[PDB]
């Protein structure tokens, strides 16, 4: 079976991709299971389906197990939408420089071309050390689907 | 020498669990101990028959799985049969024997029974997901990752039948046997029963539930679900098997029964622990047998490992034993699904002329 | 020596029915002798719990009987309670070392297992008649009349599990044991084996069936109907229980499973027909102490053991043994019940001138 990855291109199904993710969001996490997140997805495969869809649907799964008895959930399933919000702006999970981002997206009538006419490129690259964007792993579910939404 | 039928009048009641006076009259209205008699009764309860199970869908579930999902279940299946096969004869065999009340002869006798029904429940499961049952049979006494453990679990009950009809035969002392010497310990069959007891409660309490996790995992994916359904009423009973078990050696490590058992029991401590290791080394070493291929939605090397190493805390924690691995949270908390089972409108103003704005 | 599971892996169809290699995987795609996995599921399929079954009338009606005819059911009643007291533990524990092919092993222990049930339904009805079962239970070890008729049974259960252990531990052979010499025959123990099957069939077929007579006689009068009802279920898996020991004891008469066991059947067949001369005969004299103080509409002592004389001659004849008694008619044919289950107007005067007067 094949999946539609991202960019366009299809690989030979592998679930070893889905625990890589969600050994990931779930590392340092109390009481969440792996297991419950793939099983309570009830993920239909099909020949093409897209890789962006799959995931969508674990971070679903993810946010609907929270709870009394498991509350980290809320963090699972916000670090995994927040990997999700990565590649929906950026095509990857690493975040562009904040000089070439405020361009593409002045250019694009996103930004307030303001932005531009205020802070030199040297001033831009000063406020990306201010930047951590680790800080993106500190929110809660509930957070980043305000964020996203 | 054992007799079916004791001629002596004895107090039932004040008889050791084990190595008394064999029992004559099988009587139920009272007990020494009424544990038992509260798990024939929870038993003969839960009666069921394989065919009464609708599996003809998961024929077709089976052959739809992946090459290496068939290669999971069909494993989880012949060593499940094995283990069943084991415990179909073994506790009438090596128990029997040495039972002296009447309430735990009848349990043992009820727990090997509803062991049978297991047997032929995996006799209906193969014959209904595979073509030729004969290929799945035929390869439990070949396969190398079964017989290895299928000859370490057989040989505590091999041991204890042993040294019990040298018990019998001879009497306690020591003897010779074709210019051979040979001495019979009551304080060693005792020994051999207890480890043979923590054998068993490995047996059904963990590499069983280990197995549980894989016929349960492919239920959560709606897949080989006739299985799930006797799996289910399969522990259901694995439940009270192992409770059977640990009342036992609880019994006997606690010195209630017998005073002497209970030194016995501390200097098999260490033996039992490592026992008990042993078995979750062989599991774990099984689910990376299982998963050699490829992994399924829900279960890994490491999920199932991860179970393995849960569970085992659990249980020997319940029978005295020092806990081996780390304290951990439940792996797969969902197999705990499948282990147990317009106003009232009037105003009072002199009430509110009672306060000040 | 036994091994609860052995490494060999045999065609268990190839197998004989005891002796050789001890089973290792049950599987139940396929039987060497269909009969016995016939016999588990139908023995499954009549699977009863006592307590589901009325006896609360039963009280009242026991003691409202006289002292006499309470004497002949509570007497009854403890018989009864003794041999399947044997027949619960004895199949598993005197047959089990033995069998080599997987749809007997299942067997036997679903046979022994039914029989425990039975040792339920009487604690059942005693608790339920009288006021203290303890002393209904305790009489059933000091009475002359009952202790007397275990030793019989028992002898030939005990006599096949102790050669089997030698034969376990020592195999075949001149052995010497303690300044003793003994030896060790195989053809005796397969001597042995025929002998305790027949002693069991004797038990099954003939002395429970006296006392299924005395069960439903006080039925037939429409007392004690809840016992009946009891009984008439135990006396159904009775059925099918002499139908084992009987299909066994004629494959192995017949030297079809073991050739060697043909020539040995020959040599006990004046064993076998003395032990159930002898057995009918220990009946009659278990109907002299049922009536030593009076009798019943329906039933005496010369009425019993008429159906002593007359249920033996079916049963030895059925295992290929000369008749003992006179041929009889049933003399108590009710017992059968409970063991299985305008004119038309028109005239043709033309046709009545075809006619001369
Ligand atoms: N071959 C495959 N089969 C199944 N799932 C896959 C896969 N490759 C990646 N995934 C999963 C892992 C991620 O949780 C999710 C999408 O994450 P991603 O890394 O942004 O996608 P991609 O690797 O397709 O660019 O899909
Ligand atoms: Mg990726």
């Amino acid at each position: 079976l094949l999946v539609t990855k991202r960019d366009g291109s299809t690989e030979r199904i592998n679930l070893d991709k889905i625990h890589r993710v969600l050994d990931w969001a779930a590392e340092g996490l109390h009481n969440v299971s792996i297991s419950q997140v793939e099983l309570r997805s009830h993920i239909q495969f099909y020949d093409g389906i897209k890789t962006s869809d799959i995931h969508e649907t674990i971070i679903k799964a993810a946010a609907d197990l929270i709870s009394r008895d498991a509350p980290d959930y809320q963090y699972l399933a916000a670090r995994l939408a927040i990997f999700h919000l990565r590649k929906k702006a950026y095509g990857q999970f690493e975040p562009p420089a904040l000089y070439d981002h405020v361009v593409k997206m002045v250019e694009m009538g996103k930004y307030d071309n303001h932005l531009l006419e205020d802070y030199t490129e040297e001033e831009f690259k000063q406020m990306d050390t201010f930047i951590d964007h680790d800080r993106d792993m500190t929110f809660s579910y509930a957070a980043v689907k305000q964020l996203e939404g | 020498a054992y007799t079916t039928f004791s001629q002596t009048k004895n107090d039932q009641l004040k008889e050791p669990m084990f190595f008394g006076q064999p029992v004559n009259v099988a009587r139920y209205d009272q007990q020494k101990y009424d544990i038992f008699e509260k798990l024939i009764e929870k038993q003969l309860s839960f009666f069921w028959r394989p065919e009464e199970v609708d599996v003809s869908r998961d024929r077709i579930d089976y052959q739809a799985l992946p090459e290496h999902e068939k290669h999971i279940f069909i494993s989880n299946l012949k060593y499940q049969t094995l283990l069943d096969s084991i415990q179909g004869r073994s506790p009438n065999v090596a128990l029997l024997p040495l039972i002296s009340i009447p309430e735990l002869e009848t349990w043992v006798e009820t727990w090997a029974f509803s062991e049978t029904i297991h047997s032929r429940s995996y006799t209906h499961i193969i014959r209904n997901i595979v073509n030729d049952p004969s290929v799945v049979f035929d390869d439990i006494v070949t396969n190398e990752q079964i017989q290895k453990r299928a000859e370490g679990i057989s040989s505590y009950y091999d041991e204890l039948i042993e040294m019990t009809s040298y018990w019998h035969l001879l009497g306690e002392g020591t003897h010779t046997v074709n210019g051979k010497t040979v001495t019979v310990s009551l304080r060693e069959l005792k020994k051999k029963l207890y480890l043979c007891l923590m054998s068993v409660n490995a047996l059904e309490a963990i590499r069983f539930y280990v197995s549980f996790a894989c016929s349960f995992a492919f239920a959560e994916r709606e897949l080989m679900e006739g299985n799930a359904k006797i799996i289910r009423l399969i522990a259901r009973d694995e439940a009270l098997h192992l409770t059977g078990t640990q009342h036992m050696l609880n019994l006997l490590r606690s010195g209630a029964d017998d005073p002497e058992m209970a030194e016995i029991a501390e200097e098999c401590k260490q033996e039992c622990y490592d026992l008990f290791v042993q078995a979750a080394q062989q599991e774990k070493d099984w689910a990376d047998y299982l998963f050699r291929d490829g992994s399924m939605i829900g279960l890994n090397k490491d999920i199932l490992c991860q179970y393995v190493e849960y569970i085992t805390n659990i249980r020997m924690q319940a029978v005295g034993l020092d806990l081996p691995f780390q304290t951990r949270s439940n792996p797969i908390p969902w197999i705990n699904t499948w282990l147990v089972s317009q106003i009232d409108s009037e105003v009072d103003t002199d009430d509110l002329s009672n306060f000040q704005l």
